[PDB]
């Protein structure tokens, strides 16, 4: 089996969540198995980023509904040629 | 390979320092955008307590 | 043993002349028998239902898979006897039944594909095995390329099986896209509760099930069965059905599925009713196969299906082999040979078979009544076990539909016996040539199993309780 | 004239016949089988007399199999 | 995954509603397999997981063998008839 | 740059749609084979864009270099009859084509979601309005690429699959010979 | 020779104690009993005997003729193959503690004690890295269950033998 | 009883030989040695089944 | 915009430019006799497709499995050190299996075009 | 004798390839700022060259061997924002 192996032969992007969920399933039984629901949730989150996309949708909706200015250290986009300039 | 092994810790330490800095920065930015609204910006989307640098930014 | 036989056969057949064909088949026949009797003891590994993952978790071996492998070996032995042994030694029978040079290799490769499907623990194993079996079966359908019907059938098989292979591949890749996994072992009760896999798993089930021809996608396979040479039809209508059904039984990915319930009902109705107006023997037997596939499809709706599935598939395989052998034996007594690939075509050509060979008709009667389900023949106990399973799990309407389909299909089963026990005007007095001793003994052994196997029912259940619990 | 004398009748005569009359196949086969046979029969001899196998290369950071020591130096 | 999905669906519709020639059926099979492989490879990239790419490689090899056998079947079918009808099957 | 180079993936998608339509509508089946070759070049373009240029090269090597060549070889040697696309023959399919298009496309986008509600299932399909953050680390010291990793897992973790594939290729030799050659 | 993964310890495959969960090919052959060699000889005889007896029952060409020597030779080789497979499986099942294994258990105890006296690894030194040893063990362990389908053997000196 | 199992299985073999003689349109006692061979073979199968069943019962009892 | 992409764009441009120059500068005077296919100066009748030999089909069909066999060794040569001795054994087994198929092809004489007409070797016998 | 007119076209080909390669080498070195090209660079080398750009002020492959980084190195870190692979 190639499960857990990344494109470079190491551990794939979501290996940690999957391994913690597998630890959970190994320690519990069929009756207790639902106790492992959070771990599996985290695993699926890593796979698909669904809650993260929802949270970003919420933040962006509130952002585009604001005319007041933002005063925080910002993000700046630069050309690849300008990596390290100035 | 052993030369790269001996350089790995300092490069990863620098990168970890940057990961922390930018993650905390993004949390501060988002909580400032969400000020005045009923939404927790500090609540993780994961259930474990572990540090999770963001994937998935808003396009700049 | 199988891989070794395939390698050795390719070399040996390459260095052999076309006249050695039957001899070569005989050799492989005895080889298979030896493997069955010297390697049987390995059943001990599975005492108390011990399961083994093998090949880096690509393969799964348990008592269920070991039994299916033994059954497939037995079927291959029986079918290869029909190519290695002449029914009669006259010129007509040389023309009717001559094995092709590469047919034995194609059979052994197809058997390998089937056994790999049965043991598949990962989806990549499943897909490679499915394509191995599919490609082999296309080539088996085509290898009698002087026949127009066989070549057309092979093309139809290639295209429909390709579309269904694509459906299976797409199912597997959607499963991977949802779970980042290729194994059903990663499914838990918690995962099944948390996620909706039903559409993916039913898509996989349907892709597999349409490949053995359940309704409403039954006509294409029935056409292929009609249009192949009869000794090819005996093989290709049985082995894929066993392999695919066994995999689905062991996987249990469609429990209490509404869609599978509806398709099983439709399959029972189509198989029973659509067999009624058939006048060709192979089309009649193909509709019988469809109905028995619906019976076995019902077992995909429940857990703890192993005993009833294994019993049903075993007795059905025995009966299918017996009825095809009887039809082959009756060729000697018919007036009109339709062509060299299908010497007998119409049920009416069996008219008055009792006056030519009474005990052949007794064998036919036993097999037909087993298909109907008369006790104490094996078919009755197969149907009884299936009814116990489905009523234990609340499938009441389906049990009624099962009863109705059984009654309806009895009509076309009795058609064979009915014409076979009527009178014919010119009956056989004597003939100097006797049919082969080997094939007659094999047919008689099958008949005796169908007749007296029930005597071992309680002993069989006792053994099953220690190897499957 | 020359014709296949049958391998099973006599092995060495058939091998001679092949080397004389089917050199392409004969030497393709000789070269092909030389490899695995040489591997099985010669690699232990090379290990015993010529040189042993080399020490493995690291594939990742070699993590100590131990507990963290308390250490001192370069502090804040 | 859009490009693979569209390729697969359109190739399937072309196969089904083909009423023109048998080569179109062969082509639609090949391109349905291509679409499936594209979907799989995108998921393999997004998970950083070698299993998808391994399956894609196997799919490529099997598509080659399936092409070889399908065209052998077509040639054997041609041998008896000398032509392929626009219903040639 | 940016405008074109941002929508390269979308351009490949549009070109793929067009190429499939041209495959199905071609008058000459040889022209259909050529449009299939075009579709495979487009697929190689997409695979390069998502980071799999090795699969781009493999697809060019195998599907164009081998499979399309066999396609053309066969259509050259064989006598094929074909009819042209026409209203008389094909407008009768338009209702079923439309219903099937909508149903199959929507379902193929919905099979990926994990939401209970069907409309949410379909909505998640069009839900990537966000950029992925690409980050660096220093844990990989070897020069291991996709091809090397495939070799590593195929020859060790999944060696059985390689040997079974060897049997499948054996079939791809023995079968064609069995049905295209007449012995004796 | 240090295992990378946790294995079960002295697990019961049958009614007898475990000797070796994935015995090396050399040990499986070396521990064979004279009865296993009788099996090999029986299969080597049985396959050509079967081909001749089949000829007798129902001649391929009407008149009985002894099968030619090419078929007898192929039958002898394939019969030896079946016999060796059966003998290998019988010895293996003794190593799993599925059949009776007292003689083998004693002999393994003596052999391991001698090697420990000699300072050697109980299961030998491998030319493979431990990761490849693990993959090899997970490819060969219990592969004898697939004897009907394919042959697979343990040729690797790995540490994953299921003992203490 | 093992002896009764052997008699019954040998009778199954006798029935097989008889039916094969009849299907070949031959008299019941056509090649009487075949009755012995068939009976012996089917008795062997019956013996194998009997031994496997006995072992199964032994196992079921030893877990008590 | 590295040299690779610029060069790859530039090649077809030059081909098209040469084609355009030829179209622009050469005369173009088609007429019926010039438009005939050149077959040694004569005209032949249109014919049903020639019946071909099976070896012609077989070379092209067998190219694909052998090509796939060869190309499946690319992952091995790119991973030889990593898989060293285990993978070396595995790749040997894979090669041997494919060589059995090569043996089948060679012994069946699958790519040989047999000259159908052969000299008659029958003796001349006279009934005296 | 050696036929020199038959060698003239070979000489033209040899001279063209030689001069083109020498010119290409000079152009590559000039593009590199006075050093030879890098070849067969893996992901590690790619990241190292990006870090070099952050340290030397965007001056291509210029190297600096001073123990301590400048202040700007703390704040010219780049993450990449990759468009959704649809
Ligand atoms: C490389 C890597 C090494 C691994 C592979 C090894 C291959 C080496 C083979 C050497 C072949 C050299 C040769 O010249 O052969 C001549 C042969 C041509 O002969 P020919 O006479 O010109 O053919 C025309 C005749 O008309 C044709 O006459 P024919 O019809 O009589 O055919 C002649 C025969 C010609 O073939 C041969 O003669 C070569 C066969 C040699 C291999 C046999 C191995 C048998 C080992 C088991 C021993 C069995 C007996 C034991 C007795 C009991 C001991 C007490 O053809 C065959 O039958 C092919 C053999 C098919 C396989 C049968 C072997 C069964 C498998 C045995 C498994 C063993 C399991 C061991 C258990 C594990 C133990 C640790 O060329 C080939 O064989 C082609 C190559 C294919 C080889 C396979
Ligand atoms: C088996 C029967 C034939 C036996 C031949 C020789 C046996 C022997 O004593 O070898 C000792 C030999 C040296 O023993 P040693 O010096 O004491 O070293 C102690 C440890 O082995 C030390 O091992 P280590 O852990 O320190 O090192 C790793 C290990 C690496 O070992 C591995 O990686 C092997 C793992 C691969 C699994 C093989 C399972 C067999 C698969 C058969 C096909 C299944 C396909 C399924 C299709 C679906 O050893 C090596 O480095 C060897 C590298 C390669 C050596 C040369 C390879 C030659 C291959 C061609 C042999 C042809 C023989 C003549 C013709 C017969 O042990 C080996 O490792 C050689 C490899 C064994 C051959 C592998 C394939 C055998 C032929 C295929 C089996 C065909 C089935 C026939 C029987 C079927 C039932 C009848
Ligand atoms: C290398 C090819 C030469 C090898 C054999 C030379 C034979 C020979 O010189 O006597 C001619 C002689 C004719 O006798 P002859 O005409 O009465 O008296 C000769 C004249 O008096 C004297 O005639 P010659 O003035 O031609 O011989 C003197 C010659 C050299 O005298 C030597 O033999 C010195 C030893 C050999 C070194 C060759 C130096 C020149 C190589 C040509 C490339 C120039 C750069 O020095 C030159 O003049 C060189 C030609 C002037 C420059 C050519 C223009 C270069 C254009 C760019 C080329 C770049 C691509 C290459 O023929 C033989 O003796 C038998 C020749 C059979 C040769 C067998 C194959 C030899 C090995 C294979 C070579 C494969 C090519
Ligand atoms: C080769 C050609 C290649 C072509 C590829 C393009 C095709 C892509 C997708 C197609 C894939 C193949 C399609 C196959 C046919 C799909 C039919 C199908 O799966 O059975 C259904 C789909 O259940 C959906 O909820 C799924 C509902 C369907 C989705 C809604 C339809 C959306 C269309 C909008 C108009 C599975 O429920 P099921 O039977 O277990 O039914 C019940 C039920 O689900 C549960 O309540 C019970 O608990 C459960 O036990 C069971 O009894
Ligand atoms: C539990 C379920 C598992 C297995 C149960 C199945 C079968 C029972 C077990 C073993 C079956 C083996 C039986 C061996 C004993 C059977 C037996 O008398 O010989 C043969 C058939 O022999 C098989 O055709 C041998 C075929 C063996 C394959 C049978 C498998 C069915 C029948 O004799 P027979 O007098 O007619 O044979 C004579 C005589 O041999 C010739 O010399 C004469 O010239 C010729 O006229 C011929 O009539
Ligand atoms: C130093 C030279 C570079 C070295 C080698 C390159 C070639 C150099 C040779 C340059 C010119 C000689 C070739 C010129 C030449 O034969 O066309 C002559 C006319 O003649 C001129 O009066 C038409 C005016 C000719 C325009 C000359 C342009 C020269 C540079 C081309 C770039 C014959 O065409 P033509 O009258 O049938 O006119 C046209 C023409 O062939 C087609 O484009 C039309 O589509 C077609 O309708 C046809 O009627
Ligand atoms: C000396 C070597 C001869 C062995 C060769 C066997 C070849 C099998 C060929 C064809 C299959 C026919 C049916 C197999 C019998 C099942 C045995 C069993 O009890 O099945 C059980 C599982 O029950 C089931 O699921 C239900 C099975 C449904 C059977 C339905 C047919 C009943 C009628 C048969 C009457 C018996 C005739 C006896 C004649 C005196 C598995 O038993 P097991 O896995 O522990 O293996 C047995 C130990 N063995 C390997 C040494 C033999
Ligand atoms: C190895 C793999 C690479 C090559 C694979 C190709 C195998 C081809 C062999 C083959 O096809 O055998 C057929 C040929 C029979 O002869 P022919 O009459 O031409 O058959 C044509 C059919 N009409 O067979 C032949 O006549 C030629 C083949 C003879 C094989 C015997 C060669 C034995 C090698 C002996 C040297 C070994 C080298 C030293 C070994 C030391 C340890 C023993
Ligand atoms: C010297 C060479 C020639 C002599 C060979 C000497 C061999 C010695 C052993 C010979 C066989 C003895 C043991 C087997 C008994 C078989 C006897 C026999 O021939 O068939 C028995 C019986 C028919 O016997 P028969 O009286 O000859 O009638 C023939 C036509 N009326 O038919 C039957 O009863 C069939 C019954 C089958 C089912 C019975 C199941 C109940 C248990």
């Amino acid at each position: 089996t190639a499960a857990g192996i990344s494109l470079t032969g190491g551990r794939n992007r979501c290996f940690s969540e999957w391994q913690s969920f597998m630890h959970c399933t190994a320690k519990t039984d069929a009756k207790s198995r639902a106790q492992c629901l959070p771990n599996f949730e985290d695993y699926m989150e890593c796979l698909h980023h669904t809650k993260e996309k929802a949270r970003l949708r919420e933040i962006e909706s509130v952002l585009k509904q604001k005319k007041e200015g933002l005063e925080a250290p910002p993000v700046k986009v630069i050309p690849v040629k300008a990596i390290g300039l100035v | 390979l052993w030369a790269r092994i001996y350089l790995m810790p300092l490069l990863q330490a620098e990168e970890d320092r940057q990961t922390v800095r930018r993650s905390i920065a993004q949390l501060e930015r988002e909580k400032e955008i969400m000020k005045g609204t009923g939404f927790d910006v500090d609540k993780s989307v994961y259930n474990d307590g572990k540090f999770h640098a963001p994937a998935l930014m808003i396009p700049p | 043993m199988l891989i070794l036989a395939i390698i050795s056969l390719i070399t040996f057949v390459s260095m052999s002349k076309l006249s050695d064909n039957r001899a070569i088949i005989r050799l492989i026949n005895i080889y298979l028998i030896l493997v069955l009797v010297l390697d049987s003891f390995l059943y001990l590994l599975f005492l108390n239902n011990q399961t083994y993952t093998v090949m880096g978790e690509l393969l799964i071996f348990n008592s269920f898979t070991f039994y299916i492998d033994m059954l497939i070996y037995f079927i291959m032995i029986v079918i290869s006897s029909l190519y290695g042994y002449n029914l009669y030694n006259n010129n007509l029978y040389k023309t009717l039944f001559e094995p092709k040079k590469e047919l034995i290799i194609l059979f052994l490769i197809n058997i390998l594909g089937a056994l790999l499907i049965v043991h598949s623990n990962d989806f990549i194993t499943l897909f490679v095995a499915i394509e191995l079996q599919s490609y082999s079966i296309y080539l088996i359908t085509a290898i009698y390329n002087s026949s127009y019907k066989a070549s057309k059938a092979s093309m139809l098989y290639f295209f429909m099986g390709g579309i269904l292979s694509i459906l299976i591949a797409y199912s597997i890749n959607t499963y991977y896209s949802v779970l980042n996994s290729y194994t059903l072992h990663s499914l838990d009760s918690l995962i099944i509760n948390t996620l909706d896999l039903n559409l993916i798993l039913i898509a996989l089930s349907l892709g597999l099930l349409f490949k053995i021809g359940i309704a409403p996608l039954h006509k294409w396979l029935i056409s292929i069965y009609e249009n192949t040479p009869i000794l090819i039809t005996i093989y290709i209508s049985l082995i894929p059905k066993i392999s695919i059904l066994s995999y689905l039984v062991l996987s249990n990915i469609s429990i209490n599925s509404l869609v599978i319930s509806i398709l099983a009902i439709l399959t029972l109705l189509v198989g029973s009713v659509g067999g009624l107006l058939q006048i060709k023997i192979k089309r009649l037997l193909a509709f019988s196969g469809l109905t028995n596939a619906g019976y076995m499809m019902l077992l995909l709706l429940l857990n703890n299906n192993e005993f009833s599935y294994l019993y049903y598939i075993t007795q059905y395989s025995i009966s299918h082999l017996a009825i095809f052998m009887i039809i082959i034996f009756s060729i000697y007594y018919i007036n009109y040979i339709n062509n060299q690939y299908n010497p007998i075509i119409y049920v009416n050509q069996l008219k008055g078979l009792i006056h030519d060979n009474a005990y052949l008709v007794l064998s036919m009667a036993i097999v037909v009544f087993s298909f109907i389900g008369i006790p104490p023949l094996l078919g009755f106990f197969g149907k009884l076990n299936i009814l116990m399973s489905i009523l234990n799990n609340g499938y009441y309407f389906i049990s009624i539909v099962l009863i109705v389909a059984s009654l309806i299909s009895a009509l076309y089963y009795l058609y064979l016996l009915n014409v076979s026990i009527q009178d014919k005007n010119n009956i056989l007095i004597n003939s100097n040539e006797t049919v082969s001793s080997v094939l007659s003994y094999i047919l008689s052994s099958l008949i005796i199993l169908i007749t007296f196997g029930f005597i071992y029912n309680s002993l069989i259940i006792d053994i099953f309780n220690v190897y499957f619990n | 004239i020359n014709a296949n004398p049958g391998f099973w009748n006599g092995p060495f005569r058939y091998l001679r016949w092949s080397a004389h009359n089917r050199p392409h196949l004969f030497f393709a086969f000789a070269i092909g089988i030389a490899g695995p046979v040489a591997a099985l029969t010669l690699t232990p001899l090379r290990r015993k007399y010529l040189y042993p196998d080399h020490s493995p290369l690291p594939q990742s950071y070699p993590l100590p199999q131990r507990a963290r020591e308390q250490l001192t130096g370069f502090d804040d | 995954m859009f490009i693979g999905t569209i390729i697969l669906v359109l190739s399937f519709l072309g196969f089904v509603f083909n009423r023109r020639n048998i080569i179109l059926a062969f082509i639609c099979l090949e391109t349905m397999l291509l679409g499936i492989n594209l979907i799989l490879l995108r998921n393999s990239v997004l998970f950083d997981d070698i299993s998808g790419s391994l399956f894609a490689i196997v799919i490529i090899i099997l598509a080659g063998v399936e092409s070889a056998i399908g065209l052998s079947l077509l040639v054997s079918y041609y041998r008896l008839r000398g032509v392929i009808n626009s219903y040639g099957i | 740059m940016m405008y074109l180079t941002y929508y390269f993936i979308e351009i490949t998608i549009f070109l793929a749609i067009l190429c499939t339509i041209f495959i199905i509508s071609a008058k000459n089946p040889m022209v259909s084979i050529l449009y299939m070759i075009a579709l495979f070049v487009i697929a190689a373009m997409y695979l390069y864009l998502i980071g799999l240029g090795i699969f781009s090269l493999l697809y060019i090597m195998i599907y164009i270099g081998a499979i399309a060549v066999l396609f053309l070889f066969i259509i050259t040697l064989l006598d094929i009859n074909s009819t042209e696309l026409s209203v008389k023959s094909n407008i009768r399919d338009l209702p079923l084509v439309l219903i099937s298009l909508i149903v199959l496309t929507i379902s193929g986008l919905m099979i990926y979601s994990n939401d209970s509600i069907l409309i949410n299932k379909l909505l998640e399909a069009f839900g990537n309005d966000y950029n992925t953050i690409i980050t660096q680390d220093w844990f990989n010291i070897e020069n291991t690429t996709l091809l090397t990793t495939i070799g590593n897992v195929l020859l060790t973790n999944n060696a059985f699959i390689l040997l079974v594939l060897a049997i499948v290729l054996l079939l791809g030799i023995i079968g064609p010979i069995s049905i295209t050659m007449k012995h004796k | 020779s240090t295992p990378l993964v946790k294995t079960s310890v002295n697990y019961s495959y049958g009614d007898y104690p475990l000797i070796d969960a994935d015995p090396h090919f050399k040990r499986v052959v070396g521990y064979m009993r004279p009865s296993d060699y009788g099996v090999i000889g029986l299969a080597t005889a049985a396959l050509p005997a079967g081909i001749c007896f089949a000829e007798w029952l129902d001649p391929v060409k009407g008149k009985f003729a002894r099968p030619s020597v090419k078929f007898l030779r192929v039958a002898t080789m394939l019969g030896f193959a079946v016999g060796f497979g059966a003998a290998y499986a019988r010895s293996s099942l003794r190593f799993f503690g599925v059949t009776e294994n007292a003689r083998e258990y004693k002999k393994d105890e003596a052999q391991m004690a001698a090697r420990k006296a000699a300072g050697l690894e109980p299961y030998g030194t491998s030319s493979l890295t431990p990761e490849l040893q693990e993959i090899a063990a997970k490819n060969s362990a219990h592969s004898i269950a697939g004897l009907f389908i394919f042959p697979w053997f343990n040729f690797v000196n790995h540490p994953y033998h299921g003992r203490e | 009883a093992l002896f009764t199992s052997l008699v019954g299985a040998s009778g199954l073999g006798f029935a097989t030989k008889f039916l094969s003689n009849k299907i070949r349109l031959k008299p019941a006692g056509y090649y009487p040695l075949g009755y012995v061979f068939s009976g012996v073979a089917w008795a062997g199968l019956g013996l194998v089944l009997h031994n496997v069943h006995q072992h199964s019962l032994e196992v079921l009892e030893k877990k008590k | 915009m590295n040299t690779f992409i610029i060069f790859i764009i530039l090649i077809p441009i030059v081909g098209f430019a040469l084609l355009a120059v030829n179209i622009l500068l050469a005369v173009y005077k088609p007429y019926n006799e010039k438009l005939g296919a050149f077959e040694c100066g004569l005209t032949s009748f249109n014919q049903t497709r020639l019946a071909f030999n099976a070896a012609f089909i077989l070379v092209a069909i067998l190219f694909l499995p052998f090509d796939l066999e060869i190309s499946t060794l690319l992952p091995y040569v790119m991973s030889i050190y990593l898989v060293s001795n285990y993978g070396f054994t595995i790749v040997l087994l894979f090669l041997l299996i494919l060589i059995i198929g090569f043996v089948y092809e060679i012994n069946t004489n699958a790519l040989k075009i047999n000259k159908h007409n052969k000299p008659n070797t029958d003796s001349l016998i006279y009934k005296l | 004798a050696i036929p020199f007119e038959a060698l003239l076209p070979y000489g033209i080909i040899f001279g063209l390839l030689t001069a083109g390669g020498g010119a290409m080498q000079v152009l590559h070195v000039y593009r590199n700022g006075g050093v030879r090209d890098r070849f067969a660079i893996d992901q590690w080398d790619s990241q190292m060259m990006e870090r070099d750009l952050r340290l030397n002020g965007g001056q291509g492959r210029k190297q600096v061997d001073q123990a301590t980084a400048p202040e700007a190195f703390k704040h010219n870190h780049v993450w990449k924002s990759e468009r959704p692979l649809i």
